[PDB]
């Protein structure tokens, strides 16, 4: 057999919308640098989320 | 099969005095921040037939 990955990426339904499911998913990163840059330009709610 | 060997990537190729040379470099780094060049790679580059 062969396992499967848990999410398909940045715009997965997880990251769009956290507060439809269980307890909410968990995800974040260190700010001061490019990533944070990248997706506070391209999703604001995910950003402060 | 196998591994990858001499990655070097693809360009646009022109003369050294042209002034276009300066607003393409800030046109593609643009448009692989707002994923503009992943609709182009799922449209023709990713639909895996078989
Ligand atoms: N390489 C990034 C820092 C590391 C990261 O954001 O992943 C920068 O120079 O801003």
């Amino acid at each position: 057999e062969e396992y499967v990955d848990q999410v398909s990426g940045l715009s997965d339904k997880k990251f769009q919308r956290p507060n439809d499911f269980s307890p909410p998913f968990r995800f974040g990163t260190v700010p001061n640098g490019s990533t944070e840059r990248n997706i506070r330009n391209n999703y604001a709610e995910m950003h402060a989320y | 099969t196998g591994e990858l060997f001499f990655r070097s990537g693809f360009g646009i190729g022109m003369r050294k005095d042209s002034p276009w040379k300066q607003q393409v470099s800030l046109s593609i780094l643009k448009s692989h921040e707002n994923g503009f060049m992943e609709d182009l790679d799922k449209t023709w580059v990713r639909y895996q037939e078989c």
